[PDB]
């Protein structure tokens, strides 16, 4: 007397070989596991990358006085990337948000004088705001332009940013952003540190960001009410929402951002040059080593379930552990391979749970049935 | 394990809604007025009183246990001078310290301004913050009691120097009522100092811009020298990650002296948000644990952490941490505090709040010989969210010997936990055959013609010393865990211990039965019985069970 | 306040020319981006032509590019629709349009249109059965406001 | 190109009646671009509703826009007989701008009576533009016919 635990396939569509929806990249994608308490489960995963996706790129920038020379290179930037990505693809949407601080104190001065002109008398600031977003994602590269050459500088006292503050909103608006289906790449470009949760109370600002939408006329209307996002958060709405991030910072702060980019999954950075001359190379080589990575992330587990990754790459690169959830220098059209081994200990809910695994930046998941046998 | 959750015994007072009361909250013993045990509440965001020209600037009450229901108000600060200052938004109780029992309280408000050539094109706003002392009643009548202390007013300006220092939102009192302590954590430029005051007054200036040190302070004797005295203050965003660390007041100068510094390794981890100094395992050197709120690692299932540093005779350098973890962005170490010792066995414990731990929770953690004990002997869970924001005790509430906890929230209520007493129940065994002939036959009733008279007694210490009550327990024996080559005429007896240090037995007949190894008889007992009473609670740390084995010849 | 006004239109042999102009007052002219919509006899809205505020790019739908050629006047406040190599697919009233933002691209205000065409006993029966289809349509409601 | 889906081609309704009209575009787009215009039998188009939900100044406060992603609705919270039009959504996210091919909403001396004075009047005046409509269609056919 012996039941043991079993293995079948339910949907093993082939990798695509045409709009992103449609496209495999994943297979197979549902299966159902039998699983008794001590004994492991092992399937293989088959990823092919396929052709480059539409593009959505949003750039949010920090518009603080130190930022206001790199408006008149990235004032170009809409008609300049789009015909700059033509290899990559043709269906390139582009827009653009800014940001600078919360707007109480100490982050800000709030004397009527300042609080309508922050920088010096002689430069032109504008009254500090926390996030505005000024363009909606369009193929209207040269409505970009136009835009971005209009907007105005403005200033806050203290040097870190309230740039999380507008990551969430981006992150989490998406029918005011106009986010597709697609390929959705976020470009935050500062030139100072960041704030994060627990900086807020001395603002006054206690509660911990709520992961809502809070947009009324394209402007942050509750920066007041809400700390800054925990880094937890931000991975949490950033991963969610399929945002590949790129961090384009100047090279006197891109060691806090490349420890940054370490705790987002699917996120480069690359430094900045003097006025933001580079950052359509920038972005292009973040977008290739973005696109060219494949990294599997799986839902929550009903606990006494453990899940094992492990990748077999291109060039005989094999990675265990946290890095089998992961694999690189992958070109269009390469397969790679995932042997993924779940345990379960207990035998925890009385009937069959399901959770899903998926690659970052993709809504293609796979769904895992489990049922524990008892 | 003793805090009493039974939500008959359990304590919550409320607050205006929006107020933030039970954002801060102080344990306070108030003696020669009258001798009363309060606990101390802030409400940063209460509404403005009348000639506060301000919508809402926050205060602080006052919870008495022995009296009935709402909570009051402390009447100060009710000054208001448009020309020179502003309340508005002040967040008076952002923090609130006792001295001591007897001693004096101190409150703060941190974004307390001063303001001047208003309404002119040369308006000036200073956020400098300022603080109250109050009398143990909570009162201004001495001098240097009451009234503002604002070290910031008077000195160079802008937000490079002294222009938004914001003073107040760390402030303490050293334990030998020698000095008060300050946090200012915006000054140089958001460096942060902190301030001893009360042989003239100690500054610093350590750690880089933009760090916020003074953000959280404790202090002690016994850090680095077992008489000298030691100021730990946190600075949750030095570097990105956070740092502690520990000060010295300089022999000769004016000027606190960074002796050690301790650091975070999770980027953004709020380290040192909130600091604890406790003799965990009561070997004379204090150590210090240490709250990262925010703490996040690349695999991202632990949220938050507190480091638990254990003192090596004042050397900090070869000392390594034992990290709590916290589950999924829970806040886990927002809050931690030295709650004393709870269940009295002699070691302090300390409390870690998690406020984001579903609706929140307090994870209660024990002092032990060998440090401190990683597993939480309890968990209070808040019924509404955000619970475990603020904790404080080491104070008994309620007079029983026993310290007890209080745990504030962000949703406007206030929560006090009392401590049961321990019963610490010593078992003995006697079989009185100790070992079992097969081959002798006697006159008792067994058809087997082999007996065993097994008798077990009872005792029960417990602390304080005159604590001698009731306890009705009842007694359980039984034999053969798994065959039943035993059987009484599962006994069970219902005893009752009239006071400490005395037996109390019960004793029956085990019969044999015909057709080798060991048999085990095991003890155990449990307590069972009937502003309110605390019960005492079996201390569950100690063995549950004793036991013998009876060997066959 | 705002008022656009067409003119230009008129009945065009197909291969051929036509200019259409509207005339913008009530409004900084300079500011807003222009562009031509027409309504075509099957009632239906086609976006034909958008010009920036300050005249440095121009938009056309892929149906009219070479063809029609979008431009503004600075002076005379006044924006131009070329159109050539005409057809009968072009026979529409063309609607000159304001929109107020950039952002969103809604058009604020619509002008009055101005007709094209592209190529008397039996006339008259025609029109008159309107008249009498709408004279009929009228009488149950000056019935209704007398009782 | 966006291909904007309006749904019902026509619909009839009478006064107190509830329109809800819906407008489905083929990719998703941001709310800021997504409009509504209404036109009037004899007039041009108005915009009516901008950015999926904010209505134009001068439109009354029964109209009432909503919707994200690729579906979008405007509903009359209670028709009056003056709304008898045709509805137009356009997206202006993407070039080329696209307009759907709208709802015409009518009507159904029974009920005449029932309205109120003004509103009979009203109505006869919305009849005259539409009718000179019809007759200069015929003009404009028959010259290009000679
Ligand atoms: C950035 O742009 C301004 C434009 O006037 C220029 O003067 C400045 O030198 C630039 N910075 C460089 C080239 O590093
Ligand atoms: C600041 O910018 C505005 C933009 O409209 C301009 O009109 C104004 O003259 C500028 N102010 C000064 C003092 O130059
Ligand atoms: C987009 O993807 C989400 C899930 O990621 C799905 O619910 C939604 O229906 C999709 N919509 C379109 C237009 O693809
Ligand atoms: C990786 O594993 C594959 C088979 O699983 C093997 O063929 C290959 O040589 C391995 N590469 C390395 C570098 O170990
Ligand atoms: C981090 O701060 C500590 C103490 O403030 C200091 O020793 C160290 O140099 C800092 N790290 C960097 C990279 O500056
Ligand atoms: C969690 O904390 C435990 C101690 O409670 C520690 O042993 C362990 O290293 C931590 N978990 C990690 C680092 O994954
Ligand atoms: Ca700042
Ligand atoms: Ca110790
Ligand atoms: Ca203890
Ligand atoms: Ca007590
Ligand atoms: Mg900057």
């Amino acid at each position: 007397e012996n039941p043991r635990g079993s293995k079948d396939i339910k949907k093993n569509k082939n990798v695509t070989n045409l709009k992103p929806e449609d496209i495999t990249q994943i297979q197979p994608q549902q299966l159902v596991l039998r699983l008794r308490s001590g004994e492991p489960q092992t399937f293989t995963l088959k990823f092919k990358r396929a052709e480059d996706y539409p593009i959505d790129l949003y750039y949010l920038m920090d518009l603080s006085y130190s930022m206001k020379d790199d408006l008149e290179n990235v004032k170009s930037l809409g008609t300049d990337l789009m015909n700059e990505m033509r290899r990559i693809t043709s269906d390139f949407r582009i827009g653009f948000g800014s940001f600078v601080e919360k707007t109480v104190m100490p982050y800000i001065s709030t004397t009527p004088a300042k609080l309508r002109n922050p920088c010096t008398s002689e430069q032109n600031c504008t009254s500090p705001f926390s996030y505005k977003n000024v363009l909606s994602l369009t193929n209207k590269g040269e409505v970009f332009n136009e835009l971005v050459g209009k907007q105005r500088i403005s200033g806050n006292l203290d040097s870190p940013e309230g740039g999380f503050d507008a990551i969430m909103q981006v992150a989490v608006c998406g029918s005011l952003i106009g986010w597709r289906n697609v390929t959705r790449l976020l470009v935050f470009s500062t030139d100072a540190g960041f704030h994060f949760a627990g900086d807020g109370k001395l603002g006054g600002i206690v509660l911990p960001n709520d992961g809502q939408c809070h947009l009324e006329n394209n402007m942050y209307t509750m920066s007041h009410y809400y700390d800054y996002p925990s880094i937890a958060h931000l991975v949490q709405k950033l991963s969610e929402n399929n945002i590949q991030t790129i961090f384009a910072v100047t090279e006197e702060f891109q060691p806090v951002y490349k420890e940054l980019k370490n705790l987002i999954p699917k996120s480069a950075v690359g430094t900045l040059s003097a006025n933001s001359s580079n950052v359509i190379q920038l972005i292009i080589d973040a977008y290739n080593s973005l696109s060219s990575e494949v990294i599997l992330e799986n839902g929550k587990l009903s606990e006494g379930v453990t899940i094992s990754y492990k990748s077999y790459c291109k060039n005989g690169v094999n990675g265990t552990g946290e890095n089998g959830r992961k694999c690189s220098n992958i070109s269009i059209g390469d397969e790679v391979q995932f042997e993924i081994s779940i345990t379960s200990n207990k035998c925890p809910k009385k009937d069959s749970d399901s959770f899903k695994i998926r690659p970052l930046g993709f809504t293609e998941e796979v769904e895992v049935i489990l049922q524990y046998i008892c | 394990f003793n805090l009493d959750t039974r939500e008959d015994n359990v304590i919550r007072k409320y607050g205006d809604p929006g107020s933030l009361f039970g954002f801060s909250l102080a344990m306070h013993w108030q003696l020669q007025p009258e001798d009363k045990r309060l606990l101390l509440v802030g409400a940063p965001r209460a509404e403005a009183l009348p000639l506060q020209r301000a919508n809402r600037t926050g205060g602080l009450y006052s919870c008495d246990i022995t009296a009935r229901g709402p909570c009051t108000r402390i009447e100060f600060d009710n000054d208001a001078d448009p020309t020179s200052e502003s309340k508005e938004d002040q967040w008076m109780g952002v923090t609130v310290q006792s001295q001591g029992p007897g001693g004096k309280v101190v409150t703060c408000a941190h974004r307390y301004e001063k303001r001047q050539h208003v309404n002119t094109k040369q308006e000036s706003r200073d956020i400098f913050g300022r603080c109250y002392v109050l009398s143990q009643n909570l009162r201004i009548e001495d001098d240097m009691d009451g009234g503002d202390w604002s070290f910031c007013d008077g000195r160079l300006r802008g937000h490079e120097k002294f222009g938004s220092c914001q003073q107040g939102v760390a402030a303490t009192f050293t334990k030998d009522f020698h000095y008060i302590v300050f946090g200012a954590p915006g000054t140089y430029n958001w460096k942060g100092i902190v301030r001893v005051e009360q042989d003239g007054p100690y500054e610093v200036g350590p750690v880089p811009a933009n760090s916020y040190l003074g953000f959280s302070l404790d202090s002690g004797k016994g850090i680095v020298s077992k008489d000298e005295i030691t100021f730990v203050s946190g600075a949750p965003r030095a570097n990105h990650s956070g740092a502690v660390v520990l000060l010295k007041r300089d022999m000769k100068s004016a000027h606190l002296l960074p002796e050690h510094i301790f650091d975070g390794e999770g980027l953004a981890s709020s380290f040192g948000y909130d600091v604890a100094v406790v003799d965990l395992n009561k070997d004379g050197w204090q150590d210090i644990v240490i709250g990262a709120p925010q703490y996040f690692d690349r695999d991202g299932e632990v949220g938050g952490a507190v480091y638990v540093y254990m003192n090596q005779q004042g050397r900090w350098n070869n000392v390594k941490p034992i990290r709590l973890n916290g589950t999924k962005d829970s806040m886990f170490g927002i809050a931690v505090k030295n709650i004393g010792d709870i269940n009295q066995d002699g070691y302090p414990d300390i409390a870690v709040g998690a406020p984001y731990d579903d609706l929140g929770k307090v994870f209660i953690y024990h002092g032990s010989a060998n440090g401190i004990n990683t597993k939480p002997t309890q968990v209070l869970k808040g019924i509404s969210p955000y619970f475990g924001y603020s904790i404080a005790g080491n104070m008994d509430l309620d007079r029983n010997s026993y310290p007890d906890v209080a745990v504030g929230s962000l949703s406007d209520s206030v929560t006090i936990f009392r401590s049961r007493p321990v019963i610490n129940i010593q078992k003995t065994i006697t079989v009185t055959p100790n070992r079992i002939d097969l081959r002798q036959k006697t006159a008792c009733g067994a058809p087997s013609g082999i007996c065993l008279q097994v008798k077990s007694c009872f005792e029960y210490t417990a602390n304080p010393a005159g604590y001698n009550p009731s306890i009705s327990i009842v007694g359980t024996l039984e034999a053969e865990k798994e065959s039943s080559r035993v059987q009484f005429r599962k006994y069970t007896q219902e005893l009752t211990l009239k006071r400490q240090k005395q037996k109390v037995c019960m004793e029956e007949t085990l019969w044999l039965q015909d057709n080798l190894r060991p048999i085990p008889i095991t003890a155990s007992v449990e307590i069972q019985e009937p502003l309110p009473e605390v019960l005492p609670i079996l201390n569950s740390d100690e063995p549950k069970t004793a036991h013998i084995d009876v060997h066959f010849l | 306040d705002v008022k656009l006004v067409e003119s230009g239109g008129g009945l065009v042999k197909p291969g051929g020319s036509l200019k259409l102009s509207c005339a913008a007052s009530g409004f900084t002219f300079s500011s807003y981006t222009m562009s031509w919509v027409r309504q075509t006899p099957e009632k239906r809205l086609e976006w034909v032509a958008t010009i920036s505020s300050g005249g440095s790019y121009t938009y056309y739908p892929d149906s009219v590019k070479g063809r029609f050629t979008i431009s503004r006047d600075k002076a005379k406040n006044t924006l131009y629709l070329q159109m050539g190599s005409l057809k009968s697919e072009d026979t529409a009233m063309y609607y000159c349009t304001r929109i107020g933002y950039d952002e969103d691209y809604a058009m604020d205000h619509w002008g009055q249109g101005t007709s094209v065409t592209v190529c008397d006993p039996m006339m008259e029966q025609e029109i008159e059965e309107i008249r009498q289809k709408y004279q009929s349509k009228r009488q149950p409601i000056l019935d209704a406001i007398e009782a | 190109q966006i291909v904007v889906t309006q749904r019902p081609t026509t619909m009839a309704a009478s006064p107190g009646d509830k329109i809800i009209i819906t407008c489905s575009v083929s990719s998703i787009i941001s709310s800021n671009y997504l409009h509504w215009y209404s036109q009037k039998p004899g007039f041009s188009p108005k915009l009516l509703i901008y950015r999926t939900s904010n209505l134009a100044s001068g439109v009354p406060p029964r109209f009432s826009g909503s919707g994200s992603g690729t579906s979008y609705s405007l509903t009359i919270g209670t028709m009056e007989a003056e709304d008898v039009a045709t509805y137009y959504c356009q997206q202006g996210s993407d070039i080329p701008l696209t307009f759907g091919d709208g709802t015409k909403l009518d009507l159904k001396y029974e009920f005449l009576k029932s309205w109120t004075v003004e509103d009979l009047q009203k109505r006869l005046l919305a009849l005259d533009p539409m009718m000179e409509q019809e007759i200069e269609e015929i003009r404009q056919k028959y010259q290009c016919k000679r």
